[PDB]
């Protein structure tokens, strides 16, 4: 099977969890209390390191309730497979008031997005799409 | 559901298809297609997808033609489909090949209509216009 | 094949559509007229519920024309496989002026992003990036 | 293997690159000098066209350092498989200051996100969850 | 700690010592030492127990938080009302957009919502889903 | 302006103590093709640098950055002191993929390796005398 391995860097780290088996991502909980300033930003530390399963990367995706109700956006969000440092959640507070994040509050979710790891190859040929010059048929 | 029978019958004849050839693509019987085109049998939303693949036209364009039927009682786009077909090919080439269109477009159908109205305003024939000139007019509509 | 199933919840719902077979996502149209306030937000209702094909989730992604020309970003955007409620598009209007979204406007696109549903496993070891510490 | 093909449209285009084999995406470099105004936006042109491998699309994803250190988010970001135009990176500068992008700066990364291209089918079922 | 949690939830869901063994893969001796307290349960086992019991593992951690917070777990003491109401909170989250785009934590919203029924004395089997959905929308302002 | 890829590869191949033949079995280029690349008769494309980069054990983008240094300065300080760059680039890669303060604040591993080398030269401190933790502390100061 595919396994997502993690390790708590401090006692403040929380075990990522889902509500159902087919939930898109594991909820990431804030390991500390912090305030994201109005029209500002903050880097939320999860105090965990992850080892992603093969054939994917880790996308830090937003949660619907926190984004819609509190005007919070998730920046960055790309977790490379070989990254073993502290997983940080970049949050943009677009509201005119400060937002109070508490320890243990689920601020985002980690989705193991299947991707292709291809080789890059430069061509001299000018590429052009088939559609057009012909129409329906 | 509001004139879809006329849409299929008109577009089937525009693409030079027999009732049988469309029947052989869709999987619908010739009798089912005949009742669809005349108005006896109503066409569900899942049949337009099947008819769209059989005709070679995106199904969403058939929905937009139906909206003109609901709005005017007739479809000017369907009345001049030959010019729409030729102009829709130009917007598709420009949308997928020029960044000025790809990063500013909203709807290829609506933008195809606007270009058609600007050629008619300027007395320019579609079959006569070039793609490179059409590309500039597309970039003008998309400020 | 793989099927994306949907149902219209009201008369105002629009059928999600692509221009070509290989388009990344299905265009989602607003079922109502609404205003996204300046430096504000809005939850646009599509009045549809969806059932996604297996091995993926639904990502509500922005459309290029609306994002660049109108300074609009798509928030949230994660539709779980088991969500059967009204599909909502979270839009952030970062411009200093109000934006008017009208009924039928394509505000985003639905991408069926292939993902892994893996097992979670806690280790006690500090994990190390194991590749290049001895030089080229 | 899977191949991501690209072509330079001008002399100023940069070859997309990764630091290691397991990088999620290829770094996209700005082909020009430009300024992203405060609480504003900018479309950074890379002067490249791409042909993606099968079974995926191109997601223009942000870079971690530029997002956190400079309060910049990447808008749009969906590159269809049939797009052969200039790859543009939509950048939103949410900071109270203007940001100056230099030629060669890695402004984003291109991830080949595996996706499904399914058929759409309208249902009249009211679908309910199973929990 | 966690051993007491497992014994109460196993008995609530009508499972034998044996039926648990092949769901978990654990031997009955490992399970027996776990439930009384001789052998401690590492955190990778609670997920195995959670799937074997049919309860999300994160609720077992939340029950442990009640022990650390109160010395006992009122949710575990009244798990029947929590289980049936969590079915209602789970159905509302995945079927109503007002909950999906406003929820924060399905456990916390289940716990408080039970307190509003207990505050006004309404019985769980006596409440319907449609009324519970209405009260859910006010707590999510 | 010329790219100077022929001299760059010949210099880096000798730095890795590889013969034209040993590189030939890795790249797949013939020993004659490699010789014409190093001499300057046959031009080296962007896809050949990718093949040479994997054959040498160096990320291909560093070969582009060295070629850019030639176009801007007429010489490459990185190529002249590649041993110090190799040892110093190992520290930034370990720090980038293992430390969150670098992963969420880095801009360019090549550019930051140069400045880190310049700050040791600014203090006239020799690489190889430095520790990883010592360089990591200085790495976090340049990235605020
Ligand atoms: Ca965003």
């Amino acid at each position: 099977k595919s396994v997502l391995r993690f390790k708590k860097l401090t006692e403040h780290a929380f075990t990522p969890s889902k509500g159902s088996k087919f939930a898109a991502g594991f909820d990431l909980c804030s390991a500390y209390d912090l305030v994201i300033p109005a029209v500002g930003k903050a880097l939320v530390k999860t105090d965990i390191q992850v080892e992603l399963p093969e054939g994917c990367y880790g996308r830090i995706a937003p949660r619907s309730g926190l984004s819609w109700k509190h005007h919070i956006d998730v920046g960055a969000g790309v977790i490379d497979r070989d990254y073993r440092g502290n997983v940080g959640v970049v949050l943009f507070n677009h509201a005119k008031t400060d937002y109070e994040v508490k320890k243990g509050d689920r601020v985002a979710q980690l989705i193991c997005e299947k991707i292709i790891y291809p080789e890059i190859q430069e061509v001299e040929e000018l590429m052009e799409t088939e559609r057009g010059e012909g129409g329906f048929g | 559901p509001t004139h879809y029978g006329t849409i299929i019958k008109t577009l089937r004849k525009y693409m030079k298809l027999t009732q049988s050839k469309l029947s052989e693509r869709t999987g619908f019987s010739q009798n089912t297609i005949s009742n669809h085109e005349n108005g006896n049998r109503n066409i569900g939303v899942n049949e337009i997808e099947i008819y769209g693949k059989g005709l070679g036209i995106p199904s969403y364009i058939l929905h937009r033609i139906s909206d003109e039927f609901k709005e005017k009682g007739y479809s000017p786009t369907l009345n001049d489909f030959g010019k729409f077909d030729k102009m829709y090919s130009y917007v598709n080439k420009a949308y997928y090949n020029d960044g000025d269109i790809y990063y500013s477009s909203y709807d290829l159908y609506d933008e195809t209509i606007k270009l058609l109205e600007l050629l008619k305003e300027s007395k320019i024939n579609v079959n006569d216009i070039d793609y490179d000139y059409v590309l500039k007019l597309y970039k003008q509509i998309l400020s």
